[PDB]
């Protein structure tokens, strides 16, 4: 199940500084290539609680933070990345996403 | 505002998910529960994010609110917040607001957090001048000449919006920390004055002439992924930068980047590069993307030895083994290129992504011990066999080998050609020249989980 994925691994610094929404890493599927590419994300922290501390730019695959996020709290999220084409076909399986919380630094 | 004398809590808060989160901060035990106007003076701050409020009516009579989070919701009207002048930061994002001008006067607010909403005029902003944090993302926001008398500003982002002109930010000169990605920007000139920035984020925009940054030496982290960049001579002033993103631009000469030695992140993918000389000496890499270029030649990769992840996937590369020294390698990515030997591979014992479809790979031998992998790529390999003599019947030697080093069998032969381990065999009546086979074969190395496939040439010479 790696497909045509491309992604970096994936920590967040806790108790982050703005301005929100914040870059983590920007995911890719090598049929971008051959098309434009369009991703959409799913797990806790995204569409199912907490919702929406996790957003990606639907063209551009750019996975973002919401808010500062608290290592006590969570200090790991398992999210899933989602890949179509302009005509809609799937051109990716899911894939599993970890983002790990991590030390605070001011960045 | 004030209550005359006491009510239930449902009778001032008239949206049901608001009235229950308003019973627990108020002590009582359910909604219909009576509640005076000094009770309600006692609220302070407030959280109520991802409740499902629809309306905010009530929050009015919390006259001593300093602080609310009302995020993640379905609110349109905010006009019970207009006489909140206590309030110092408001966190909204992610609701339907259109219209902003019950904020004109909350003139102590310092942190203002609107993104993901449907905002198109923030005309009532303009008076807010204590603000040193500012979040107008996914928005629709066209004109940004609200924004020029927020002089104390740090921290502003306004990403997916619809601004061409950045002139109004010349006076914000204690901006910090800028986003404009996503926006119909083409001239940075106005950011020559923001001398303060560390962090300046503008992917996916129109921008060809970077001159203006030139001056910006506090930027840290730079990012122009997705622009029309070429001549990138200006970078080379930027001596602090630690993070750089450049994907997905027109870039073939990264001579100025030799200097920037801070640097533990470079994004290069998607350019016109074809000489990687330049980055030999940014020995503090751990992420190093060069994907959809023109390279050859990955022998100046030989020495940054602190890369972690490492994309090199649409190139020209035949040899790879310039990788064999990165032993700290955790993920690579070379899909579409020329490889044929992976027997450098062998030493990235810490490889737990190995993303190497579309190459020439025919025996999967040197990677047998890397068994922390947990995703891996091996489909669609091609090569061509040197040629063989054409004859009345020709036999080859298979040569596609399984991790364990046992012969994989042709799934697809050729001109009605059968397979005997280990050879492949054609009867030819008359002269071709090629035959062909292919293969397909599930494997797992470690637990990552692939098909090997691919397709063979050989070509026969009379
Ligand atoms: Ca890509
Ligand atoms: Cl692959």
């Amino acid at each position: 199940p790696l497909g045509s994925w491309v992604i970096p691994p994936i920590s967040c610094p806790e108790n982050e500084k703005g301005p929100f929404p914040k870059n983590l890493v920007q995911i890719k599927s090598n049929k971008d290539k051959e098309g434009k590419v369009f991703y959409s994300i799913t797990g806790q922290g995204a569409d199912t609680p907490p919702v929406g501390v996790f957003i990606i730019e639907r063209e551009t695959g750019w996975l973002k933070v919401t808010e500062p996020l608290d290592r006590e709290r969570i200090a790991t999220y398992t999210l899933f990345s989602h890949a179509v084409s302009s005509n809609g076909n799937a051109v990716e399986d899911p894939m599993e996403i970890l983002i790990t919380v991590t030390d605070q630094n001011d960045n | 505002a004030t209550i005359t004398q006491d009510t239930p809590i449902n009778q001032i808060f008239t949206d049901t998910a608001l009235a229950e989160k308003m019973k627990t901060v108020l002590g009582k035990t359910n909604v219909t529960d009576t509640v005076s106007q000094t009770d309600l003076d006692q609220v302070t701050t407030l959280q109520a994010d991802r409740l499902g409020i629809k309306s905010i009516d009530g929050v009015e009579y919390l006259n001593n609110l300093t602080q609310i989070n009302f995020s993640n919701n379905q609110l349109t009207d905010i006009t019970p917040l207009k006489n909140l002048t206590k309030l110092v930061d408001i966190l909204m994002n992610n609701n339907q607001i259109a219209d902003i001008t019950p904020l004109a006067n909350l003139t102590n607010l310092t942190g203002l957090t609107l993104f993901n909403n449907q905002i198109t005029d923030i005309d009532p902003l303009k008076n807010l001048t204590n603000l040193n944090r500012l979040e107008l993302s996914s928005n629709t926001i066209s004109d940004i000449s609200a924004l020029s008398g927020l002089t104390s500003l740090q921290q502003l982002n306004f990403s997916s919006n619809q601004v061409t002109d950045l002139k109004p930010l010349a006076n914000l000169t204690t901006l910090e920390r800028l986003d404009i990605s996503s926006n119909k920007v083409s001239d940075i000139s106005v950011l020559a004055k923001l001398t303060n920035l560390e962090s300046l984020i503008a992917t996916n925009n129109q921008i060809s002439d970077i001159t203006p940054l030139g001056i910006l030496t506090n930027l840290d982290e730079l990012s122009l992924n997705g622009n029309q960049l070429k001549d990138i001579g200006t970078l080379a002033s930027l001596t602090n930068l630690t993070d750089l993103d450049l994907a997905n631009n027109q870039i073939s000469n990264l001579a100025p980047l030799s200097g920037l030695t801070k640097l533990t992140e470079l994004k290069l993918g998607a350019n016109q590069i074809s000489n990687i000389s330049p980055l030999a000496g940014l020995t503090a890499l751990t992420n190093l993307e060069l994907n959809e270029n023109q390279l050859e030649d990955i022998s100046p990769i030989s020495n940054l030895k602190n890369l972690t992840y490492l994309t090199l996937y649409f190139n020209n590369i035949s040899d790879i083994s310039p990788v064999s020294s990165l032993t700290k390698l955790q993920r690579l990515f070379f899909y579409n290129n020329k490889v044929s030997d992976v027997s450098s591979l062998a030493n990235l014992t810490n490889i737990n992504w190995l993303s190497a479809g579309h190459n020439q790979i025919s025996d999967l031998t040197p990677l047998a011990n890397l068994t922390r992998i947990t995703q891996l790529g091996l489909n669609d390999q091609a090569w061509t066999n040197a040629p063989v003599n054409y004859k009345a019947n020709v036999s080859i030697p298979n040569t596609v080998k399984n991790v364990t080093g046992a012969l994989i069998a042709p799934a697809t032969i050729s001109d009605g050609g059968s397979y005997t381990e280990p050879d492949i065999t054609w009867n030819l009546p008359s002269y071709t020249n090629e035959v062909s086979y292919t293969f397909s074969q599930p494997v797992t190395i470690g637990k990552g989980t692939t098909t090997f496939s691919g397709t063979v040439t050989q070509p026969l010479k009379a």
